[PDB]
């Protein structure tokens, strides 16, 4: 029934499509991004999404515990997934904090990013219309930098705590608490609006973008590939782990959703249609963003790669500009940020719900019902609030960029995808798993799925992983700022926190199990109830 | 046990006439999980229609299928002596698997 | 895919035991789920048991679930059905059928073996 379809659609369609994909594509020069993007999509993305859903549906266990019924030895995959979601939920909601701040700033006769008579603006401001007539800055960019973000000169300078963004984070976390606690904002007929309006606004933005003068230059930037860049491991990791991010895999959240589905339900077609929806909205909203970028390039007289931030703020530069080019800008500003809030908040609801269902399944003795499950959820939300609050400082953009790069992205996703596919294909067995799928959905996976799990996904993950280490380049925030070495170490700390769960859980399970080593391994390789 | 029943248990017919057969289930059957089998007199059955409308490899194109939920049907544009056989509908949605009572076309 | 051939039909006393065989050829027998279907002297088809490709999932009809045991030999491409206590209602024509895909049905049927319990 459509509870599953709606849960998945609202979960893994979200800010990954509207906000992350455009900025990673822009960061990597546009067209070159799509080749590895589609290679990963059809090699690993859809098959691993189906794999996660099928694990969940087969075991009827949530995220961590399903591996006890498939391969206990590699139970560390579940803990790695859950900690990945723990960090994602910490940093992902800061985007909703920014969206809330923008929305409250929309309630004006004139939008604050339309011109720079305002106080925060540098003396070097030039209103974008007149620039074509020094290091001038656009009001749309420096609203983002100096009012919303109040950007510190570096991560080494935390600066003050933004007392307004703190309450924006508090508001969105309260919304998450009351939605997950009471179960509100799901399964109702109101979902007819909640699931449809965001795509309507995306269509409005796309129609605006494609009609702006200079859109064609942006689309050429978007679709023409410079094969030279591909030589750099950066585009490959960015695209492949953007696939893994956008599909919410390696989180165990999709596995958690699958655990609620009936054992004999045929999910394959639904999974393929949902994947089409996800990758399609990403690719299509690419045309919305890059048309606006081409328009800005034509208006200001600078190359497309120079017009905006090569980073997280790309959406908060581009769409704010677009809504300024429409009748009654305040109306469309409010609608844009309500669309962004709804689209991200359901993906936040799904991710937090998956985290909680995965965690309560470990100890159902406690955490049973509203008498204590509500308190556990409240504790999780409070902790995630205090951690996300670090990104609300003036230096918070650098911390957010470090989180977005390392904590739930990059090699840590490749690691989990590799081990999931490797376990199922070679430790458990493709022959066993295809028979299980035949028992559940009624027909075997077929060769695309079987070989994607057996060879293609492991090969792609290992290739990108090793390629990024042979041709290493460090992180930079906006192509100028270089992180200090301790910040790079912190990013690797975040990534390794997720990755090391597999080795350490393996050793923890080899210990405390009885008997010689051989029987220990054989016992841990054997499923359990 | 989902009981399947076919109404026209026997069908007196002559070449050139059109035919439609009915197959009702005690419980709803998914469209992809109902099939029709032919069995010539004195020989083992052969798959005839699957997924409620997809014709098997050897069946002539004159056959067709339709249905949804609790009721299904199979039809012939025009019969021929080669079509004189017993046709069984079968649900494959859940166990035990059950075949219909069968309908025999007499000419 | 070409061929299925049953063997082992015959005459046994009421309450007796009998084992049927069904050899396969022309396809990789280990890759397809297999089923036995039963046709009474009244020509009515009745399903008996299913065994999946790896033999790990097995299903029985409610009228045989306590008395019939199904098994397969993937190393020899032969399918087996064993009846422990044959009731009078168990006399019938027995077909082994290839049923790998539930959305596609029984692709191929064997020639069948008659079982008599006079
Ligand atoms: N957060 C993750 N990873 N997935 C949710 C869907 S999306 O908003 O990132 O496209
Ligand atoms: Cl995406
Ligand atoms: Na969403
Ligand atoms: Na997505």
């Amino acid at each position: 029934k459509i509870d599953f379809v709606l849960s998945v659609a609202g979960g893994f369609v979200g800010l990954g499509n509207v906000w992350r994909f455009p900025y990673l594509c822009y960061k990597n020069g546009g067209g070159a991004f799509l080749i590895p993007y589609f290679i990963f999509l059809f090699g690993s993305g859809l098959p691993v999404f189906f794999l996660e859903i099928i694990i969940g549906q087969y075991t009827s266990e949530g995220g961590i515990t399903c591996w006890e019924k498939i391969c206990p030895l590699f139970s560390g995959i579940g803990y790695a997934s859950v900690v990945i979601v723990s960090l994602l939920n910490v940093y992902y909601i800061v985007i909703l904090a920014w969206a809330t701040y923008y929305l409250f700033q929309s309630f004006q006769k004139e939008l604050p990013w339309a011109h720079c008579n305002h106080s925060w603006n540098t003396p070097h401001c030039m209103e974008d219309t007149m620039r074509k007539n020094t290091n001038f800055t656009s009001p749309v960019i420096e609203f983002w930098e100096r009012n919303v973000l109040s950007l510190s000169p570096g991560i080494d300078h935390p600066g003050s705590l933004k007392w307004d963004l703190a309450l924006c984070l508090l508001l969105v976390w309260l919304v998450c608490f009351f939605c997950i606690w009471k179960g509100v904002r799901s399964t109702g007929k109101v979902v007819y609006f909640t699931a449809t309006f965001p795509f309507a606004m995306l269509l409005v933005l796309l129609v605006r973008g494609l009609t702006l003068p200079g859109a064609g230059a942006g689309i050429k930037f978007y679709l023409y590939p410079d094969i030279t860049r591909l030589e750099d491991p950066q585009v490959w990791i960015d695209a492949g782990t953007q696939i893994f991010f956008s599909y919410a895999i390696c989180l165990g959240a999709m596995t958690s959703l699958g655990s609620y589905n009936k054992y004999h339900n045929n999910v394959y077609r639904d999974c393929m249609l949902l994947g089409c929806l996800n990758s399609g909205t990403s690719f299509v909203s690419g045309f919305a963003i890059f048309s606006i970028l081409g328009f800005m390039a034509q208006e200001q007289g600078v190359d497309i790669a120079d017009v905006a931030e090569s980073g997280p703020g790309l959406a908060f530069i581009a769409y704010p500009k677009a809504v300024t080019m429409m009748p009654l800008p305040t109306f469309w500003s409010i609608l844009f940020f309500i669309m962004l809030l709804l689209l991200g908040l359901d993906s936040q609801f799904v991710e937090v719900e998956g985290q909680i269902t995965s965690l309560v399944d470990l100890y159902p003795s406690f955490l049973r019902k509203g008498y204590r499950r509500e308190i556990f959820i409240a504790f999780v939300c409070s902790i995630s609030y205090l951690l996300g609050l670090t990104m609300v400082t003036e230096g918070g953009m650098y911390v957010f960029q470090l989180f977005d790069y390392y904590a739930a992205s990059g090699v840590c996703l490749l690691w989990v995808a590799f081990f999931e596919c490797f376990v199922i294909a070679w430790i458990y067995g493709g022959n066993r798993f295809s028979e299980d799928i035949r028992d559940m959905i009624g027909f075997p996976p077929g060769p695309w799925m079987k070989y994607s799990w057996a060879v293609i996904t492991p090969v792609l993950c290992v290739g990108c992983f090793i390629f990024s280490l042979v041709k290493y380049v460090p992180l930079t925030y906006n192509k100028t700022y270089v992180y200090p070495n301790w910040a790079i170490g912190l990013g690797w700390s975040l990534a390794l926190s997720s990755m090391l769960c597999v080795p350490l859980v393996i050793v923890i399970r080899l210990c405390q199990t009885e008997g010689p080593f051989l029987v220990r391994v054989k016992y841990l390789l054997t499923p359990r109830e | 046990e989902n009981v399947l029943t076919q109404s026209p248990a026997i069908m007196s017919t002559s070449p050139g006439e059109k035919v439609t057969m009915t197959c009702r289930a005690s419980s709803s059957v998914g469209s992809s999980y109902l099939h029709w089998y032919q069995q010539k007199s004195g020989a083992s059955p052969k798959l005839w229609i699957y997924s409620t409308s997809n014709l098997a490899s050897g069946v002539p194109a004159r056959f067709s299928g339709s249905g949804s939920g609790t009721s299904y049907s199979l039809t012939i544009s025009s019969v021929e002596a080669e079509d004189a056989a017993t046709y069984y509908c079968q649900q494959f949605s859940g166990y035990p698997l059950t075949f219909g009572s069968g309908t025999k076309l007499e000419m | 895919e070409v061929q299925l051939v049953e063997s082992g039909g015959g005459l046994v006393k009421p309450g007796g035991s009998l084992k049927l065989s069904c050899a396969a050829s022309g396809f990789t027998f280990s890759s397809y789920a297999m089923s036995w279907v039963r046709q009474s002297p009244e020509k009515r088809l009745e399903w008996v048991a299913e065994i999946s490709s790896g033999g790990r999932y097995i299903y029985y009809s409610d009228t045989v679930t306590g008395r019939f045991t199904i098994s397969r030999d993937n190393a020899r491409n032969i399918l087996h059905l064993e009846m422990s206590s044959l009731r009078s209602e168990d006399t019938a024509m027995y077909y082994c059928a290839r049923g790998e895909v539930r959305q596609r049905g029984f692709d191929y049927w064997g020639q069948g073996t008659t079982l008599t319990v006079s």
